[PDB]
């Protein structure tokens, strides 16, 4: 019902402008992880955790895409 | 052909005589029930009636199937 | 053939032998039934 | 086990026999039924987790017909 | 006295019987042998009259 | 009709046989069922004393 | 095009019908344990009351066939239960195999009456007060009813799961074309899909235990 | 051995809740459903899960299955607990029958 938006309002928000350097800064890290090759450290249970929550941007991306649309089942043309 | 076309015709009429058996084996079956729920104690006399109106129930149904085959193969 | 004769064929050996014989000659009958049905076909 | 290796030679460290995958599909069955099915006062989902599992695994092979029924063209 | 102390022995192995959740079936059969199944007056499935059943 | 393709038929008649004549039998007999335990409180090879 | 359920299903180029035959059983675990979980108890409550209801009228010799039966109607029962699962591939809507499961029983059936029992066997070819005019026309009867039993057997088990699973997929089709009209016309369809899925649950029970109670009565004959 | 008393916290019969604790960490509470969300509108827009005539029997079947679970749902959970305890009784009490028949002895 409204619980959602309850938990809505902490993580589905637009980032605000004075995080962005923070996600940069993660975003920094793992380039720097694959730089030097260190991925390997990474035993597979975070590894499928992060390859987790890759699919799930993928999935934001595609749902940009439908809303770019105008349509739900494919191209409608 | 028209003697080719003429056997789906005749072979599917014929099974149509298959719905006396559908309705001869209900009332057998059904006249089971009635029949051992008045005399219980007869009940291995009884279904030995019910098989033999069974039987020759689906004869008459079995003659159809007869026709039904003798028209589409034999011919 | 250790565990398998074990778990798999003494069970069933009561019926394998004695109870479902009948039921091997069956089988064949389907068998024989099948491979007339697929020959002509 | 897996969740904590990080090796890629524990692939072939593995046994990849005939028995080998047989014990490896026995061990999984009797984890999931210990745990999800093997308990007293068991739910109901224990079994329609297989059931899904079932569905998707039916709707897998069937891709190749309810390909040909597209509302899209792309 | 022979026939006591038996019992007194045959009675602590009834009072100190594993209780009934953790017991297999083999198990129950060594505690009351009357409940085995007569494997041999009926060899097949379910080893037992059907009416008793 | 895909039941007339008589290609596949043994490809369902195999595993059936495979599962209807062992793997649910097996089962089965693993399906038990125990003779209930009445034994009776009257079990006493007694004697008269010795007289 | 329709019928395309029916088709033996074949993944990554396998036959992967050997698999789905192969699952039903996966479904009854089984314990030797004396007090267990609620699925093997409700299960193991069933199969005494199927075994109790099929087997109660059979002799000695008939009740040997009791793990067969039973094992029968377990089969049965899981595989068009688990046949009505959306996409799922019905093995009993194949003639092939249900073939494979009439024929061997209703043969190993009338075989092990005409082994023992053959005097009484060929006088079962002959009600018992019938009269003697009517004697002869009735043997050439029962002997094509005889043999057209395991095929009876077969088809009305196919025919009838068969025949469910494609109403059900028809009427389901029909509410689909339906969305983009009439929106009650569609609820009122999908509510006779709904009722329509009821029945097939209780044709797919009642067809297990007519398969079943059919081979069962088979036995008692000859027995 | 005995058995545990209970099975594997399961969410709406598909998932069971280590999904949702184990994606709790990186993106909350939400994570897991705006995972599913996502991964069923790819699905279905990219015509991964075609809509056919075997849809709407999927959303029959699954609602007979809905409705029959959550109608004899508990009928049959406490029969099934009702059968234990009544073959527990049965037994416990000729546990006593063999002990009362001997101490008489």
């Amino acid at each position: 019902l409204a619980t959602f938006w309850y938990y809505a309002k902490v993580e589905l928000v637009p980032p605000t402008p004075a995080e962005i350097p923070r996600a940069i800064q993660s975003l920094k890290k793992i380039v720097n992880s694959a730089q030097t090759g260190s991925f390997k450290q990474l035993t597979v249970k975070e590894a499928v955790l992060n390859g987790l929550v890759a699919t799930e941007v993928l999935m934001w991306f595609y749902v940009g895409e439908i809303i770019g649309k105008r349509g739900i089942i494919g191209y409608d043309v | 052909d028209i003697d080719t076309a003429a056997k789906f015709i005749g072979a599917g009429a014929a099974t149509v005589g298959v719905a006396g058996s559908g309705a001869g084996i209900g009332t057998v079956f059904g006249s089971l029930i009635i029949g051992y729920a008045r005399n219980p104690s007869l009940k291995q006399q009884l279904f030995s009636y019910a098989i033999l109106g069974f039987a020759l129930s689906e004869a008459m149904g079995l003659f159809c199937l007869m026709v039904a085959f003798l028209i589409l193969f034999a011919m | 053939l250790q565990s398998i004769i074990k778990n798999i064929w003494i069970p069933m050996k009561p019926y394998y032998t004695k109870v479902y014989q009948e039921i091997w000659i069956g089988m064949g009958l389907m068998g024989f039934i099948v491979y007339k049905i697929r020959a002509a076909d | 086990e897996v969740k904590l290796g990080e090796l890629p030679s524990w692939i072939l460290m593995r046994d990849f026999s005939p028995s080998g995958i047989f014990g490896a599909f026995q061990r999984g069955y009797y984890r999931y039924y210990n745990k999800y099915i093997n308990v007293k006062k068991g739910s109901i989902s224990g079994i329609t987790m297989v059931l899904a599992c079932y569905v998707l695994f039916s709707y897998s092979f069937s891709y190749k017909h309810l390909k040909h029924e597209r509302l899209r063209k792309y | 006295k022979a026939r006591i102390v038996e019992y007194e022995k045959e009675m602590e192995k009834m009072k100190n019987l594993i209780p009934f959740d953790q017991m297999t079936i083999e198990d129950l059969n060594e505690a009351f042998p009357e409940t085995k199944l007569d494997k041999k007056k009926y060899p097949y499935w379910p080893h037992q009259p059907i009416e008793n059943l | 009709m895909p039941q007339l393709n008589t290609t596949v038929w043994p490809t369902m008649i195999t595993p059936m046989l495979l599962t209807l004549f062992l793997i649910t039998q097996l089962k089965m007999l693993n399906t038990n069922y125990h003779l209930p335990p009445s034994p009776k409180p009257m079990k006493m090879k007694n004697y008269n004393k010795p007289w | 095009n329709l019928f395309a359920s029916f088709i033996a299903p074949t993944i990554l180029g396998l036959p992967a019908a050997v698999l789905i035959i192969l699952f039903p059983p996966l479904l009854i675990p089984t314990s030797k344990y004396l007090i267990n979980n609620r699925l093997i108890t409700t299960q193991q409550w069933l199969i005494k009351l199927t075994s109790k209801q099929m087997m109660t009228m059979h002799n000695t010799k008939g009740r040997t066939w009791s793990l067969m039966l039973v094992s029968l109607i377990i089969f049965i029962a899981t595989t068009n239960l688990l046949g009505l699962l959306p996409h799922s591939f019905t093995p009993t809507t194949q003639l092939s195999m249900n073939l494979a499961m009439a024929i061997p029983l209703w043969a190993g059936t009338v075989i092990m009456g005409f082994r023992s029992k053959i005097k009484n066997a060929l006088a079962h070819f002959l009600p018992q007060g019938t009269p003697t005019p009517l004697i002869p026309m009735l043997v050439i009867i029962e002997t094509i009813s005889l043999l057209i039993q395991p095929m009876a057997l077969a088809v009305r088990l196919t025919a009838n799961i068969t025949a469910g699973h494609l109403l059900m997929h028809l009427i389901g089709s029909a509410t689909l074309a339906m969305s983009t009209i009439n929106l009650p016309s569609t609820l009122i369809i999908f509510t006779i899909l709904i009722l329509l899925t009821i029945l097939e649950i209780a044709v797919a029970l009642i067809q297990a235990y007519v398969f079943t109670l059919l081979v069962s009565l088979y036995l008692h004959d000859n027995t | 051995p005995p058995l545990p008393e209970y099975g594997g916290k399961v969410r709406y019969g598909l998932i069971p809740e280590e999904f949702f604790q184990f994606l709790y960490p990186k993106t909350g509470v939400t994570g897991p459903y705006v995972l599913g969300t996502g991964l069923i509108l790819y699905a279905l827009s990219k015509e991964i899960y075609v809509i056919s005539a075997e849809t709407f029997t999927a959303l029959s079947v699954l609602g007979v299955m809905v409705y029959g679970i959550k109608k004899y749902g508990p009928f049959v959970a406490d029969f099934a607990d009702k059968l234990n305890e009544q073959k527990l009784a049965q037994l416990e009490e000729a546990k006593q029958a063999s002990i009362q028949h001997i101490q008489n002895a």
